[PDB]
């Protein structure tokens, strides 16, 4: 067994918290660390976002 | 008498038939799972030496009708997609192969012209 392949994957997605703009807008919301907005997603479900 | 011929001229034909195997190896050597097939020269010729059936054949208006050992290659380097052929070794198998029937027919023509010169 000479011969392997190089297929390519996404394990996922990058959970580190970006930095915050201070927009001063009543309702803008910004999560702490590992947390996550519930969203009624389009086919109706909980999807999370940030 | 004059079956002294046999011999080689088996032979060749053998080789003949090797061909068209190796030969379809080389046009295979692309589609998946082929699983390159050859036979064994040695064995097979001494088989054919040591030797489809008859149908009914009164007289005429009764239309006759007519009725080897494929051994896989172990191969090496496997290739995902079931294809055997490691087209170098059918290129190295079918050069050999070649040059072996020319000399079958080099030594069936001089036993023929030997047989002819006796003739004359």
């Amino acid at each position: 067994a000479t011969r392997t392949l190089v297929t390519a994957s996404t394990p996922g997605a990058d959970m580190t918290p970006g930095q915050l703009d201070y927009t001063s807008r009543p309702l803008d919301v910004a999560l702490q660390q590992d947390g996550w907005l519930v969203v009624q997603a389009a086919d109706g479900a909980e999807g999370y976002t940030r | 008498l004059d079956a002294a011929l046999r011999f080689q001229q088996e032979a060749l034909n053998l080789r003949a038939q090797r061909q068209e195997i190796l030969a379809a190896n080389i046009a295979n050597a692309d589609t998946p799972g082929y699983q390159a097939r050859d036979i064994d020269f040695a064995s097979e010729l001494k088989k054919v030496m040591v030797r489809g059936v008859a149908l009914t054949l009164t007289s005429s208006h009764h239309i006759p009708a007519q009725a080897v050992d494929l051994l896989y290659r172990v191969p090496d380097q496997p290739s995902l997609d079931g294809n055997t052929v490691d087209m170098d070794r059918e290129r190295t198998q079918f050069a050999d192969n070649s040059l072996k029937y020319q000399m079958g027919l080099t030594v069936l023509g001089s036993q023929l012209k030997g047989m002819m010169n006796v003739l004359q």
